[PDB]
């Protein structure tokens, strides 16, 4: 519905036993990229070491591949001062 | 609450009293009513174990920035803090308090 929220704000970290569940919510803004076009992009001889051929797309993408996207500095302190190791197990994205 | 700190208990851990039982030296062969004052010189040694279970109050804090934590100094030193020296003497270099995490009032 137009007048009903489709989700709630979920920023939190729950430490339970040998697990920590970080959840983070952010507000994003997506412009129209490339005027909806796919554009071939290139760079020539710039030195040869920096040449490329590729494509710019009208699509954006979501990146959360940094630890501070999920851990607050205090949560990071909790993690690093008390654990010999950690690893991701599962993720949910909304 | 005890003024030098800690837990005030109406019924604290009981005092554990220990004594070497006196072992008389050889008494005289004729009866003497006087209490014996000649004792075999004696001492005892052993092991003592005390196990205390402590309940913890976990911090449930929404503080964003990192907290103050007790940490050992990273820089090099002649000896490790809270370790023995070259003579085998264990030393505590500083009094470690207990209040490092934070709460709102």
């Amino acid at each position: 519905g137009v007048g009903s929220s489709s989700g709630n704000w979920h920023c939190d970290s729950t430490w339970l036993g040998d697990r920590v569940i970080t959840t983070s919510t952010r507000t994003w803004a997506l412009p129209t990229y490339n005027n909806h076009l796919y554009k071939q992009i290139s760079n020539g001889t710039a030195t040869n070491d920096n040449t490329y051929f590729g494509y710019s797309t009208p699509w954006g993408y979501f990146d959360f591949n940094r630890f501070h996207c999920h851990f607050s500095p205090r949560d990071w302190q909790r993690l690093i001062n008390n654990n010999w190791g950690f690893r991701p197990k599962r993720l949910s994205f909304k | 609450s005890p003024l030098m700190g800690g837990f005030g208990l109406k019924h604290p851990p009981p005092q554990i009293l220990i004594k070497n039982t006196p072992v008389p030296a050889d008494p005289p062969t004729t009866f003497n009513q006087s209490k014996l004052n000649s004792f075999i010189t004696q001492y005892s040694t052993g092991q003592v174990s005390v196990e205390i279970e402590w309940e913890l109050q976990k911090e449930n804090s929404k503080r964003w920035n990192p907290e103050i934590q007790y940490t050992s100094n990273y820089y090099k030193s002649t000896s490790v803090d809270f370790a023995v020296n070259t003579e085998g003497v264990y030393s505590e270099p500083r009094p470690i308090g207990t209040r490092y995490l934070t709460r709102n009032l």
